[PDB]
């Protein structure tokens, strides 16, 4: 059966992981014991994707949770839906990569790869068809952007025909987020868009802006964030694990996006979001799901598409769709706005129908967008990272773990280079 | 004695085999664990021998074969209700989806995927002794349902050579799409499945979508609805194999009948009436009026105008209580009528079939139980505009390499996407040339 | 390093991951339907062009 | 729930005698559950050779010579014991 | 299972 | 009258013939302990036990085989276990220690103290005879005592009974698997000794059983105990004819004359149809046609080389159940005119029938359906000869180095009759070239 | 009715062997003071391969107790589940070789050498096959080493046509542990070369790491080790005593192992291991245990098995189970990791199946394998021995006690040949 592994990296990766694992085990009626306290048959025909079967009913994740902080397993083991994770696949360390690319990719971070793809090979190899690997991390963290990229290279490497999936969390457009985040950034996506096949990019300023302004809620705090994050990878992953009419897998998102070798970086977006005091004020139909679904609001990590195009879109609907709605709606949203969308690709809308919706939703529909409002990120980080480049602030760390200015440069060249490449498909007519 | 072998490829053409099946089961009488309890008035009939297969006890097994690469669809189908029917080994699963890829269909996992198959297909015939035709359900919207339908036309034109293959395909709308890779896969499938097919039957999704917005006065139901309705159609195709009188038509006639030239095997669909049992009430169901409602622009399986192309072949197959007066009327006044227009080469442009078993009415379905109804299978030129603009779509995808990069590097190499595009270029100046 | 890997319990399907063979070999490629009462009437026509004269007139009946 | 069926107490005392050279002790033991069919001793197939042959007495019903098989009336019609 | 409670 | 005797050499050949004699007791009644619920009184005027069973004054049915092995176990499960009253005392000769997969072990050292007792065993066995008809040779080519202590003492029946029929049922190793190191040793090492006194040697390979009963009986973790009842199912369709009568009978004579075109050329598969579990038997009906086509496909055939590769040069259908005579008749017309069974241009007519009325009687404790019709498929095919060169090659590769040569040479045996081997297995080669082209 | 004694040598020699006479002391059901009390006849029907029987439920094992130490002979005859031994077989001196081959090979060797062999023989003739001898010992040890290699040389002189299983113990190659550990190693390895039919070697460093990272249980102790070390005695041994399906008895195992006589020196490894608390998170099943055996923690000898190749090895599966998943994984190992074999040996990993699992668990797996990674220890074992030789370090004791330095030289001469040998078949290919 399709069968894809999760490994979580650093901080970032474990608290998403861990949201990710409780979403997901809610959704297919797994207590935090590890048997099966669930009601329909539906679930236990498809587990094995996520789970590995054990002595008696017992059900363990296929998470391979790795870093070099002893308080991320600490709190996820102290945290509920903890204990049905598998402790020989948690490998860490006791010093944390510094916020480094070059500790976490060539520094004793390096020494613990070996360890962790061997955790990984066992896993993989128990596996059964091995549709992915999916990785969970920030682009500007710690081990995410040093032991995570390097997992990713190592990965390709060794078997280079699956999926090598990622989610990352992207910096914010404000504020500064981490001093070193250009470089890590910029090494990062240099590694990112010469192996994997697809991207979800996170953002945290759009994940509070929605968490803030559309969702209510106060006090976003920061497990609504993950949870909407988690929410996220269930809906692009429950084509592999619930059955219905037409449905469209990740080798399906990838093969419908990705026209290119390069430009794999998507945003997405979950769309039943409303407030908790309009849930009575708003009906839930495909026409304004659909409205929801292309709103400049959502737009879940970082970009105004009104800044651009969209170059492909998916959406991924759970639910009992009546979906000739569906699709009429997502023709009509594509002859209504036909000017913020590509034109030399017609009808470039993917639709995913499975009839099981997550708990606690009629409907939802995720987001998959290739779009063409990505420049901005990567532009910024570019901008920024030859900003100080040229100012030579805190270059030294990454010379002292092992990186030189002309592997530097050619990062801002694969940087600059992506975003020219980028601009002839924004600039292109359609003849 | 007389039958075909059913070959459904692809999740689409799963489902729409599907509904078939169901239609089949309730219009014989078969109970879906396969027993046969008719023993209330017949003491003697055999009308399931085009589709099914004495087994024993009172046991019938179809003769079908649902191959999928997903182990999904055909997974729900033996977890489902229809679990004692189908032989265990005949519902083929892969393990990995081609993920809307012919070269996925058709180069990597298909060619160690065909061989069980094409076993399956030869246990089926050897189980045979009439055996007429296959019915091929596969959706043109890639993957499955393109490259390993290609695959297995292929291998069974050379496997059995001379014996008719139909398909039923679900063909691409104008402007409702659900792939972005459906102008590449449709032309790579119509260049492989040209020179094999005998007969073509596309159906159009956003077309029964229009016509269950109106006819079958239904706004918001699902795909179960188009099955039902593909399933009404290959009803009416193939009555006048289980059931006979009067005129009478088996697969070789409307395939050597609608087929002018051997490059034109590309007939439509229609169905009438489609009215649903509210509407139906008020309404004189007549053969006098249903060929007007196979003949209304606005009444096709796909929406390529008709008014616009000439007609070459207009096979119906009435069933029901019809006396060939009338057929005869509404053929007299479909001539005369100056919008329908037919090719100059084209006095006799019209075979008929008529069948008295009136068509049999599925448990939750929507069409009406009506005394009468006519399937009509047209070989106009519309469907040139179809081919016109698939054309143009791959044009303008295949210009500057957008997408290629996944077939090339997974098998099929640079010059097949060139040999498809000036064999379709080719076939639009057959359709220009013949038309003209 | 790269450790030693064997393979697993493969849950089975159509394709081949269990048998010892890599590949299906399929008894009849080119043949598939056989017509046996056809066949029978191309026998019967090959074999009739072998006679020495015109059809075997059988008899008459009673002249009454 | 037991592998094994509690065995009655006079084999045990058997068994917990002499040694095996002369044979009062694990020989006489052995004879002696030999002599037994080994399907009252357990309640599961503990050997591979075991489950060949399992619990026919109770899985199939009354045996009956073969439908078509041969006779041996060219030795009973045909040659007598006694005679002239 | 009892050889295992046994060990702990 | 008809009666044949069986030699169960090591422990494949003993739990084979743990197999088989389990199936003939089911078969003809004879409950474990060796009694019948009835005697050749009281009803029943059958002799279909003879072939098998001798018949003591007291009702008691004792077999007419020889479990000889040289290893304690193996024999001993059948001492103490199921069928240990039913088997006579000494007939399950055991020796003292086993060879230990070695040619020269089972055959000159350990050999030759076993081999008296056993011969005056059999000796005895067919003084307790009305008219032999011949031995069935159950064993493995692997090692040990299979290859070597068999072997020995087929040259023994060779010289001592002389034109009895000698007929093999021989574990082949597979392509891609094997059990032992020394088996491209003991196998060419074996085969030069049973080529010149052998009548007919069946072949069975593990692979191919592991296979033929995953695909078609569907179980997920077969093992030995399917292996060996479905082999069992095979000798007794092949034995069934001197048993059970009614249409064309074939025995162990026309088995020779009709397999056998030329001396060294005695080497045939074995093919079973249906073997299609309970599950699956409901929604396909048992034909004939289709069973023969189930026979001639590759993936039934019982040893992993492809006939689409090579010629039929014999083939003799065991039918078995309901069958008529005609559907036989026109699934042979069907496969002859079809061309893809290609068979050898000298031989026009190729298939020799035998038809049984009696069903196979299903094992209660196996995977098999109770059909009502069966067929066995031996087949004189020359794909084997594919097998016979790559056990070349592994020898070539094995033996260019010396390795695993020390033993078999400090046992007692000389080791250049490794170069006669090898220069017999290329003859054996060349003339199945020879016979093919 | 096929029969091993297990005669012990030397004070590591004697606790792997109480560890031995307890773990099939329990396994075939017999309490510390020798009545049998076990629940099958399965243990009941090959009681006497190891135990000679008496009056009553009596089942002395039988087995030529060597030893110098009056002190661990003591605790050998003490220790829980080992009083079973019978005063007859208890010779040992009271001098002690004190941690010297040479002391106790020839001075308190040869005069032991007589009453010793009246032992073995006075076993030898209480029996009914003497299908071989099991000698357990210590490379570098002192009293386990000398006296045991005479006992080889002398056992094979007066029977010899019977396998001599040296099951022997090699200590840490680091540190120092005893100062003439090269020379005693050296020594007994020369006479285990051209006396021995097979060997089995175990590092201790090697079962320090199987018991830390796989085991856990914090500290790995030396019972748990031993514990292994029994496994296993009783895992290679067990087609001689337990019936079941195909069999391997040591004769088999010789000629399916030894492809050369010189080169007879294998790797064990036992390959159920879980700790305490991941043992609940682990499905056991064939695969797994295949796997387990093949990853190279679980080696004991140490030596990596990653530099260099396999010459052949043999799997003891004992617990019933499905050969069709042992035949699949036995064929997938060389199928894939074809390269670290050796290509001139077609099929060079073995399997044998016993049906009855040992206590407390479902299936067990015994893994010794004749490879080229004891070449590494071979020659570093030789290149200390020339480190220690070329300064004459400690050459005097052995001089007293009566050795030489051409008996030095020839000892290190057949190392280095050995290791040529190795490295020679190694390095060989195909044709
Ligand atoms: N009428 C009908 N059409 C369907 C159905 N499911 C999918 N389709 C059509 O099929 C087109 C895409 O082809 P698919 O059938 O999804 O692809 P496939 O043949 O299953 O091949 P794979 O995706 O690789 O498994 C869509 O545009 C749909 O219009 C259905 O249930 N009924
Ligand atoms: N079909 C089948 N084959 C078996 C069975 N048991 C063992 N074998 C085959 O026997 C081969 C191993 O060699 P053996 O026949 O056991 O050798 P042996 O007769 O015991 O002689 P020694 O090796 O000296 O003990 C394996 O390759 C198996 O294929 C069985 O129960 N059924
Ligand atoms: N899931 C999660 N993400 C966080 C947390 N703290 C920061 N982040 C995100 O991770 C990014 C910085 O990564 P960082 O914490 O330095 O990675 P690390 O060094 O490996 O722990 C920021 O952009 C945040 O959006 C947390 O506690 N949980
Ligand atoms: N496995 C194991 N190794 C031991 C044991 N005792 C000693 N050793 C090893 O042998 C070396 C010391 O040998 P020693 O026992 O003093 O030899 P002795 O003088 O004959 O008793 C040390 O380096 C240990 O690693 C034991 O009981 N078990
Ligand atoms: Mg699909
Ligand atoms: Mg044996």
């Amino acid at each position: 059966m399709r069968e894809i592994v999760h490994m979580q990296a650093g901080q970032c990766g474990n608290q998403i992981g861990a949201k990710f694992w409780e979403v997901i085990s809610d959704e297919h009626g797994i207590d935090p014991t590890g048997t099966y306290h669930g009601d329909s048959d539906l679930q236990l025909e498809r587990i094995n994707v996520y789970y590995n079967e054990a002595t008696g009913g017992k059900y363990v994740p296929r998470a391979v949770l790795v870093d070099l902080e002893p308080g991320t397993m600490d709190s996820v083991r102290s945290g509920p839906f903890g204990q049905i994770f598998r402790p020989d696949n948690f490998v860490f360390g006791q010093s944390g990569a510094g916020n480094n690319w070059a500790k976490g990719h060539y520094t004793e971070g390096a020494e613990l790869v070996d360890s962790v793809l061997d955790v990984v090979r066992k896993e993989a190899e128990s596996c059964d068809c091995l549709q992915g690997f999916q990785l969970t991390h920030s682009l500007g963290g710690g081990t995410g952007s040093g032991m995570g990229t390097l997992l990713i290279s190592k990965i390709r490497e060794e078997y280079p025909d699956r999926i090598m999936n990622t989610f990352s969390v992207v910096p914010s457009p404000k504020v500064s987020d981490t001093v070193v985040e250009p470089y890590n950034a910029t090494l990062s996506v240099h590694q990112l868009v010469e192996n994997t096949d697809e991207t979800y990019c996170i953002d945290n300023e759009a994940l509070y802006d929605i968490c803030f302004r559309t969702l209510k809620l106060t006090t976003p705090t920061y497990g609504d964030l993950n949870h909407l994050v988690s929410a996220t990878m269930s809906g692009v992953t429950t084509c592999l694990r619930f059955p219905g009419q037409l449905n469209a897998d990740l080798r399906k998102l990838a093969v419908n996006m990705v026209p290119f070798p390069r430009l794999h970086f998507f945003m997405p977006g979950f769309a039943p979001l409303t407030s908790r005091g309009s849930q009575q004020y708003r009906a839930l139909t495909v026409p304004e799901l659909t409205q929801q679904m292309f709103d400049a609001k959502n737009m879940m990590a970082a970009c105004d598409p009104r800044h651009g195009r969209y170059l492909t879109v998916a959406a991924i609907f759970r639910g009992r769709m009546s979906m000739k709605e569906v699709d009429e709606q997502m023709l009509n949203v594509q002859n209504k706005n036909s000017s913020y969308f590509v034109e030399w690709i017609p009808n470039n809308v993917k639709t995913a129908v499975c009839d099981i919706p997550p708990r606690g939703l009629k409907m939802s529909a995720t987001f998959i967008g290739n779009s063409t409002a990505i420049q901005e990120l990567f532009k910024r980080i570019s901008e920024q990272f030859t900003a100080m480049f040229r100012r030579k602030a805190f270059l030294h760390w990454y010379t002292g773990e092992g990186m030189d200015e002309m592997e530097f440069t050619e990062a801002e060249s694969n940087m600059n280079d992506l975003v020219s490449e980028y601009q002839q498909y924004q600039d292109a007519t359609a003849e | 004695m007389r039958e075909c072998i059913s070959i459904h490829v692809g999740q689409a053409g799963v489902q729409i085999g599907n509904a078939c099946w169901e239609l089949y089961c309730l219009e014989h009488g078969i109970q879906p664990d396969g027993q046969m309890p008719s023993d209330k008035t017949i003491g003697g009939d055999d009308s399931f021998n085009t589709f099914f297969s004495e087994t024993g006890a009172g046991k019938h097994v179809p003769r079908a074969v649902f191959v999928d690469l997903e182990p999904t669809v055909v997974d729900e189908v033996r977890t489902g209700t229809y679990r004692q029917l189908f032989h265990p080994e005949q519902l083929i699963t892969g393990k990995e989806d081609a993920a809307n890829n012919y070269a996925r269909g058709h180069y990597t996992i298909g060619k160690e995927i065909v061989d069980l198959v094409l076993d399956r297909i030869r246990k089926l015939a050897d189980q045979c002794t009439g055996l007429q035709g296959f019915l091929i359900f596969h959706s043109f919207g890639g993957g499955t349902g393109s490259g390993f339908a290609s695959l297995l036309m292929e291998r069974l034109s050379v496997d059995y050579g001379k014996k008719s293959k139909l398909e039923f395909a679900i063909y691409p709308a104008p402007q409702i799409s659900t792939a972005v890779v459906e102008p590449y896969n449709t032309i790579l499938t119509t260049h492989t499945t040209l020179e094999h097919s005998d007969c073509a039957f596309m159906v159009d999704n956003e077309a029964i979508y229009d016509i269950c917005r109106r006819n079958l006065d239904i706004e918001r139901p699902t795909y179960t609805n188009l099955n039902r309705l593909i399933a009404q159609i290959v009803s009416s195709i193939t009555a006048s194999l289980r059931f006979d009188g009067a005129l009478n038509v088996d697969l070789t006639e409307f395939q050597t009948n609608l087929v002018p030239y051997p490059r034109i095997h590309f007939p439509l669909a229609t169905y009438a009436p489609v009215i649903s049992a509210e509407k139906a009430y008020h309404e004189q169901l007549s053969v006098a009026e249903i060929t007007n409602a196979c003949f209304e622009p606005a009444n096709q399986m796909v929406k390529c105008d008709p008014r616009h192309g000439k007609y070459m072949a207009c096979c119906m197959l009435y069933r029901g209580d019809v006396v060939p007066k009338d057929v005869n009327a509404a053929i007299a006044t479909i001539k005369t009528k100056r919008t329908i227009q037919f090719v100059d080469w084209c006095p006799t442009g019209f075979k008929v079939g008529i069948n008295y078993q009136p068509p049999t009415v599925v448990p939750g379905g929507d069409l009406a139980k009506v005394q009468r109804a006519v399937c009509m299978l047209s070989n106009t030129t519309a469907i040139a505009e179809a081919w016109a603009r698939l054309d143009h779509k791959f044009d303008l995808m295949y210009a500057k390499r957008a997408f290629v990069h996944w077939y090339v590097g997974e098998g099929m190499e640079e010059g097949e996407f060139s040999e498809a595009r000036e064999d379709l270029a080719a076939l639009e100046k057959d359709y220009e040339e013949v038309g003209v | 390093s790269k450790q030693m890997l064997p393979g697993g319990s493969k849950v089975r399907s159509a394709l081949q991951a269990g048998y010892f063979d890599d590949k299906y070999t399929r008894v009849f490629e080119s043949e598939g339907y056989s017509d046996a009462v056809k066949r029978r009437r191309q026998d019967r026509l090959k074999e009739s062009k072998k006679n020495i004269g015109k059809a075997f007139l059988p008899s008459s009946g009673e002249k009454l | 729930l037991v592998e094994m069926r509690p065995v009655t107490s006079d084999v045990r005392e058997q068994l917990f005698k002499g040694f095996s050279k002369e044979g009062t002790g694990r020989y006489a033991y052995l004879q002696m559950r030999k002599l037994k069919k080994p399907e009252m001793k357990y309640e599961v197939p503990l050997t591979s050779s075991w489950e060949y042959g399992w619990r026919l007495n109770d899985v199939v019903k009354e045996f009956r010579a073969p439908t078509y098989g041969r006779s041996r009336i060219v030795k009973d019609s045909f040659f007598r014991t006694n005679g002239i | 299972l009892r050889a295992q409670q046994e060990a702990m």
